[PDB]
């Protein structure tokens, strides 16, 4: 996270670190939905074009995290994965379109006050919140400039970009599935996500019932933080009818 | 650069 | 499972403590 600020104790519990067995590093970020779902970024797990394809022997999942480097002892804990699905529509070909993709866990995981699921939006709700201008969240353990890493957590908040500004900042193919965030250079504030946040959360919080609902995933960009750049997020509500097929399939 | 994680998780 | 109380923090909105930023969201839903 480009720009941000250290989160607060507990002030992402659904925040998940996707971590590399062997060698042991960060992979990514990730979200808890439930006490067994975990949502992420498909390019996370699989990206050809950098000879990524994770199977799910090679990570672990540490959830109730703020430290990036600790071994978080009693606040913390690993989960392995039973099983990896990715979007089957995923187009890591192009343009990162519909970049999502879930882990299921080998045992429920237990909450507590740093581990707690966030909820993912209805259509009312994102069609209320997902406008250009309103705020979302996002946090994670990524690169703290384009070109180092947090000692903690980061966050930052962040507008939601009117859709004809989102494609006229990049030559790559938007699609419905994609929303960007980031301030304008004349808005004279900064923050970005960048390398190690993809798959984390964008969240906002209700106004009508005063709860986290992940409105996006981590996705692309080009660079971080440069003006006239912006942030793009896939559209969890757009691809609600995978994710509940996934889950009321396997669970 | 990550502090070792127990070895029952791995 | 998770369901009945997605969404609301244990250290935040269960114990109705706000963080320190979530007010700048809120201006933002406008
Ligand atoms: N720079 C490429 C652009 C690209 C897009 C689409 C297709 C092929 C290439 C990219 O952003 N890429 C490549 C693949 C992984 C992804 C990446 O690194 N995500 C991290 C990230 C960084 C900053 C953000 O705000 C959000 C996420
Ligand atoms: N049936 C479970 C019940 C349950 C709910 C919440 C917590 C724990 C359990 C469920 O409905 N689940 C599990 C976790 C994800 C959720 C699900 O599939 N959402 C589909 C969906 C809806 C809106 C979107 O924007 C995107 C996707
Ligand atoms: C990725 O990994 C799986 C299993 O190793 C394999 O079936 C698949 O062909 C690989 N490549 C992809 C999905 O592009
Ligand atoms: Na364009
Ligand atoms: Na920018």
């Amino acid at each position: 996270i480009v720009e941000g600020s250290d989160a607060e104790i507990g002030m992402s519990p659904w925040q998940v670190m996707l971590f590399r067995k062997s060698p042991q590093e960060l992979l990514c970020g990730a979200s808890l939905i439930s006490d067994r779902w975990v949502l992420t970024a498909a390019h996370c797990l699989l990206y050809p074009p950098w000879d990524k394809n994770f199977t799910e022997n090679d990570l672990l999942v540490r959830i109730g995290k703020h430290s990036r480097t600790r071994y978080e002892r009693n606040i913390e804990k690993i989960s392995m994965l039973e099983k990896i699905y990715i979007h089957p529509r995923y187009n890591w070909r192009e343009n990162l379109d519909r970049d999502i993709a879930l882990m299921k866990l080998k045992k429920p995981v237990a909450f507590s006050d740093y581990i707690h699921p966030v909820c993912l939006p209805d259509r009312e709700t994102a069609a209320s919140l997902l406008q250009a201008g309103y705020k979302g969240r996002v946090t994670g353990w990524g690169n703290l400039k384009e070109t180092g890493q947090p000692s903690v957590l980061q966050v930052v908040n962040l507008p939601i970009v009117e859709r004809p500004v989102c494609k006229d900042s990049t030559r790559i193919r938007i699609t419905d599935n994609m929303f960007c965030a980031g301030y304008k250079p004349d808005e004279g504030k900064r923050g970005d996500a960048c390398e190690g946040d993809s798959g984390g959360p964008f969240v906002m919080k209700s106004p009508f019932n005063n709860r986290w609902y992940q409105m996006g995933i981590v996705s692309w960009g080009e660079g971080c933080d440069r003006d006239g750049k912006y942030g793009f997020y896939t559209h969890v509500f757009r691809l609600k009818k995978w994710i509940q097929k996934v889950i009321d399939q396997f669970g | 650069d990550f502090e070792e994680i127990p070895e029952e998780y791995l | 499972s998770g369901e009945a109380d997605c969404g609301l923090r244990p250290l935040f909105e269960k114990k109705s403590l706000e963080d320190k930023t979530e007010r700048e969201l809120l201006e933002s839903y406008i």
